[PDB]
């Protein structure tokens, strides 16, 4: 049990070196553009190899770092690691202080949590200190179909939207309710525009009833979040892959040792013998009309042959970034050296 | 009295309430049944989003009425 439960605990001093770089890398332009990162949004963490060690020692590593509950829920629900043609993803444990969306995202890019609330504070200022009319537009349009106003027969006055929008703005703050307010889909979409990097969220499709085991309500969080307030040429085309379950966010990182399997995430779920597209969130009607052309621009789409329901089937997937963290800011290098040192002692 | 809360899947749950219970009261009994926090619940009746402060009778909600539940789930 000696191994830490978080990557950054291997070298807190290096983790501080990283957490002190993120604030100075944010550019706050005077023009009215959303504030964003200069360089650090292009970093990507891959997780070190584990298949080398013996089975019993693989468990103590996996127990320490991997969120077993989110891993088991998503894998056994045919939502995570279902495609035999692509490399595996594993969910790194993430603090549950109400900021896991920022924690999970910072871990995917940098290996550190949003301990200093850099991402969280960057989200709040955008909503609080700048014009948000386009965000509120996209959010209204999605809410109408998502919350199914036509189905429930609901009507919203202009004040109803304002109160709900002001509440989403207050949710982004660092005020205490857990330690911080949880966040929802529109915050992810603002976040991805702050990063100029797409965010794919992998999650289950429906919330189950504790009484009947039947379907209670849909989870609408899964899907693709594109940084649409920026030209795709000014965006990083490799996505951030997040996992969602039990109102918790975790990063879905890939193992560095990749066999013949392809480093890509399928942009399609297999629900009931049908290859269902992932929901592309917060598009406008013109954007939705060119949905595929937008996907092929903000991502790197490829066709992956997969086993089809005794036949071969062609699905679209997005290429995934290789680990590009330099040695000075690579906490995975340090944690791996810590694993090998313990593995020598474990053999006694 | 009995009322019904219906979700976007068609799942419908039965609640035991008095005409004097507030909406938050109604939301509380829902939380205790399905483990969903009140701030993440939205109850709709006859086109209106029901406010936590007002009484069930204030919305003229009577025995065997059906409410609609939409979930603003957070993470």
């Amino acid at each position: 049990q000696v191994l830490p439960q978080a990557l950054y605990l291997s070298n807190m001093r290096k983790a501080v070196k990283i957490r002190e770089r993120t604030p100075e890398d944010i550019f706050k332009p005077t023009n009215g553009i959303i504030h964003h990162f200069k360089t650090m949004h292009r970093y990507t963490l891959e997780m070190f190899r584990t298949c080398q060690f013996c089975p019993q020692f693989r468990e103590i590593i996996h127990k320490a770092l991997i969120d077993r509950n989110i891993q088991a829920t998503l894998e056994s629900q045919k939502k995570l690691n279902w495609c035999r043609e692509v490399r595996k993803l594993v969910a790194l444990k993430t603090n549950g202080d109400g900021n896991c969306l920022m924690h999970a995202t910072s871990q995917y890019m940098w290996g550190v949590q949003d301990t200093d609330l850099v991402l969280r504070k960057a989200l709040f200022s955008t909503l609080k200190e700048t014009d948000t009319r386009n965000f509120k537009f996209r959010w209204q349009l999605e809410s109408l179909k998502s919350q199914e106003f036509v189905e429930t027969g609901l009507c919203y006055d202009t004040r109803n939207w304002n109160d709900e929008w002001d509440n989403l703005i207050k949710m982004a703050s660092t005020d205490t309710p857990l330690q911080y307010n949880s966040l929802e889909e529109i915050h992810i979409f603002v976040l991805c525009n702050i990063l100029r990097r797409p965010i794919i969220v992998i999650s289950d499709k429906m919330l189950r009833s504790l009484e009947s085991g039947s379907n209670f309500a849909p989870l609408k969080v899964g899907g693709i979040y594109l940084p649409l307030h920026w030209p795709a040429q000014e965006c990083y085309r490799y996505p951030i892959v997040l996992g969602y379950d039990s109102h918790h966010f975790v990063p879905l990182v890939t193992l560095k040792d990749s066999g013949p399997e392809i480093r890509a995430v399928p942009l399609v779920n297999r629900d009931r013998g049908r290859f269902e597209d992932l929901k592309v969130h917060f598009l406008t009607d013109p954007e939705n009309e060119m949905k595929e052309k937008l996907l092929k621009e903000y991502l790197m789409v490829i066709e992956i042959p997969v086993q089809g329901w005794g036949t071969t089937h062609l699905i679209n997937a997005a290429k995934l970034d290789e680990a590009n963290l330099p040695k000075e800011i690579n906490l995975v290098d340090d944690y791996f050296e810590l694993v090998q040192h313990e593995y020598k002692k474990w053999q006694e | 009295m009995q009322i019904f809360v219906k979700t976007l899947t068609g799942k419908t749950i039965t609640l035991e309430v008095e005409p004097s219970d507030t909406i938050e009261n109604v939301k509380a009994k829902i939380q205790d049944k399905e483990g969903i926090p009140p701030d993440q619940q939205r109850l709709i009746f006859a086109g209106k989003q029901l406010e936590d402060g007002r009484t069930l009778s204030d919305y003229n909600i009577q025995k065997e009425s059906t409410l609609h539940l939409v979930l603003r789930l957070r993470g």
